[PDB]
């Protein structure tokens, strides 16, 4: 006894914290109701 | 000072995120 080697070598102390990559956008979209010209509203 | 056939802590944390291609066809 006396040499007291340090072979514990334990690691990854501060490794925590990693926002790797979130999924894609929950869903794309084109907000708006597809309004349009209409239809026949003055036939005669 | 060797780790005894194992103990080289060379690690590859977070190589990256390449799979974010995305291809909305959206005809």
């Amino acid at each position: 006894p006396g040499s007291q080697g340090a072979p514990g070598l334990q690691g990854a102390p501060g490794a925590p914290g990693s926002q790797g990559a979130p999924g894609l956008q929950g869903a794309p979209g084109a907000p708006g109701s597809q309004g349009a010209p209409g239809l026949q509203g003055a036939p005669g | 000072g060797a780790p005894g056939s194992q103990g080289a802590p060379g690690l590859q944390g977070a190589p990256g995120a390449p799979g974010s291609q995305g291809a909305p066809g959206l005809q």
